[PDB]
């Protein structure tokens, strides 16, 4: 009981970043209802689907410098290079605002020399 | 008829890691399960 | 469970099996505990000779250390032990000539050969009884150990979890298991500042 | 004879581990039983008789 | 069931342990098959009777 | 929870050392009695 | 090899004997299992184990 005492304190309450604890998959709420002698929980989920192979590389070179992203990865169809959330695909073009510098670039492993569009030179065209 | 068996415990899938390999879903998709837990 | 832990990160608890090089993966799991990413492909070696020492270090305490796996024997002993309670009693004659049976039988007549056994039984029935509330309880027990589990694969293998000392001493990255005869024993990885 | 081994056939062990273990109970034994009746002193008519 | 089965897609490992650097094979399974447990399973089964 | 101790051999019998001489034949209960309470004491303080 | 009753020199029972390697003392009678229960037999005709 206490446990299911838990949940109308945890999951229906509120949300709960905790696996197979609101029902399966990355819990979204949890709608309660009665029973006889019992309690019910309903959990709405997020349950992936669609897939698709990607390529990746964390980081990218560009004037020697290495930029990592801020929330989000790093993929490559063929050619081109974009980032974009662990969860959605939803692409972007990279940018000196989506992502982040710090060392030189002879070091992370893996990396693949891109460019970066950045949003200010243009301004001053 | 009746029949006995070994238990199977799913279905013997493989996943291609590599060092540059990714997978991110495209679209999404709802559930809805039942917990049923008792108290009186 | 480890085929995908590996593998697919987390990305198995949730629906299919999404996969990632344990690069980016570590990438993510610092990303929860308040590290930035870099924290982990600029040291990464450091981090690699530290994970791999990580694991010899735990071979001699289960491979020469006795001792740590004490509570898995705990239960072991008990259940047996009790065991052995039952088959031991079977030789206190309860208040009888004895606590063997065809003898009692092929030694009087019924009329007290039926009170003699009369007795033998009330104290079996209040010997089995005994060792069953001895039984359920420790039965009972074992369970509070198993829907914890269950709630410790759920979490702690399958993903982070941010609970201090849940998936163990520090802010916790990823947690690997390996089985036992009837238990299950974790391997906790962690964070620790130095 | 040696309380060490007073221990031993109660777990039953030629070794015993480190750690305690308990085998019995102290209580004292008795002496000098008493008895102290109420004052005698209401008897029956027998010098009468 | 509720503590090791919460799967229903038994999975596998790759030969290419190019993991990143890690050697995870102190807990990956043994193909010569000491009945197909592990090495710090092993131990723990045979560290205890 | 308070830890409970207690001597079968005196509750039962109370100093009649003709009635222990009964227990030895109604067997063993007289043990367990005391280590489910020992397994108790061991655990109530782990708890702490 | 067979569920009998027997009589061993007075020592009756029932069960299924085998043919074992254990070596009895020239004097011992009958070896019992833990609980004290009957272990075994050798066999008076030809002392036997
Ligand atoms: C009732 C009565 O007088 N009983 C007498 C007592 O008085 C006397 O002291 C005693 C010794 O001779 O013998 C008796
Ligand atoms: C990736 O793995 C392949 C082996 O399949 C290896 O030849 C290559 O050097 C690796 N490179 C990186 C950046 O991981």
């Amino acid at each position: 009981a206490n446990l299911a005492a838990t949940k109308m304190s945890e999951c229906v309450l509120g949300q709960s970043k905790r696996v197979d604890f609101c029902g399966k998959g990355y819990h979204l709420m949890s709608f309660p209802q009665s029973a006889p002698h019992g309690v019910v929980f309903l959990h709405v989920t997020y349950v992936p689907a669609q897939e698709k192979n990607f390529t990746t590389a964390p980081a990218i070179c560009h004037d020697g410098k290495a930029h990592f992203p801020r929330e989000g990865v790093f993929v490559s169809n063929g050619t081109h290079w974009f980032v974009t959330q662990r969860n959605f695909y939803e692409p972007q073009i990279i940018t000196t605002d989506n992502t982040f510098v710090s060392g030189n670039c002879d070091v992370v492993i893996g990396i693949v020399n891109n460019t970066v569009y950045d949003p200010l030179q243009p301004e001053l065209d | 008829s009746i029949i006995a068996y070994t238990m199977s415990l799913g279905a013997e899938n493989s996943v291609a890691y590599s060092n540059n390999s990714i997978a991110i879903p495209t679209n999404f998709t709802i559930s809805v399960t039942t917990e049923i837990l008792p108290v009186s | 469970l480890l085929a995908g832990t590996i593998t697919s990160g987390w990305t198995f608890g949730a629906g299919a099996a999404l996969q990632i090089p344990f690069a980016m993966q570590m990438a993510y799991r610092f990303n929860g505990i308040g590290v930035t990413q870099n924290v982990l492909y600029e040291n990464q070696k450091l981090i690699a000779n530290q994970f791999n020492s990580a694991i010899g270090k735990i071979q001699d305490s289960l491979s020469s250390t006795p001792s740590a796996l004490g509570k898995l024997q705990d239960v072991v002993n008990q259940n047996a032990q009790a065991l052995n309670t039952l088959v031991k009693q079977l030789s206190s004659n309860f208040g009888a000539i004895s606590s063997v049976l065809n003898d009692i039988l092929s030694r009087l007549d019924p009329p007290e050969a039926e009170v003699q056994i009369d007795r033998l039984i009330t104290g079996r029935l209040q010997s089995l009884q005994t060792y069953v509330t001895q039984q359920l309880i420790r039965a009972a027990e074992i369970r509070a150990s198993a829907n914890l589990a269950a709630t410790k694969m759920s979490e702690c293998v399958l993903g982070q979890s941010k609970r201090v000392d849940f998936c163990g001493k520090g802010y916790h990255l990823m947690s690997f298991p390996q089985s036992a005869p009837h238990g299950v024993v974790f391997l906790h990885v962690t964070y620790v500042p130095a | 004879l040696d309380p060490l081994s007073e221990t031993k056939c109660t777990l039953k062990s030629f070794t015993v581990e480190k750690g305690i273990y308990q085998t019995s109970n102290f209580r004292v034994q008795p002496t000098e039983s008493i008895v102290r009746f109420p004052n005698i002193t209401n008897l029956c008519p027998f010098g009468e008789v | 069931q509720e503590v090791f089965a919460q799967v229903k897609q038994i999975y596998k490992t790759p030969p290419i342990k190019d993991f990143g650097g890690f050697n995870f094979s102190q807990i990956l399974p043994d193909p010569s098959k000491p009945s197909k447990r592990s090495f710090i399973e092993d131990l723990l089964f045979n560290k205890v009777t | 929870m308070t830890k409970t101790s207690v001597d079968c051999t005196m509750y039962i019998c109370g100093d009649s050392t003709e009635c222990s001489n009964l227990l030895l034949q109604y067997g063993s209960f007289c043990t367990q009695l005391n280590r489910a309470l020992t397994g108790i004491a061991v655990e109530q303080d782990k708890n702490t | 090899n067979k569920c009998v009753n027997f009589n061993f020199n007075g020592l009756t029972g029932t069960g299924v004997l085998t043919e074992s390697n254990k070596k009895f003392l020239p004097f011992q009678q009958f070896g019992r299992d833990i609980a004290d229960t009957t272990d075994a037999v050798r066999d008076p005709q030809t002392l036997e184990i």
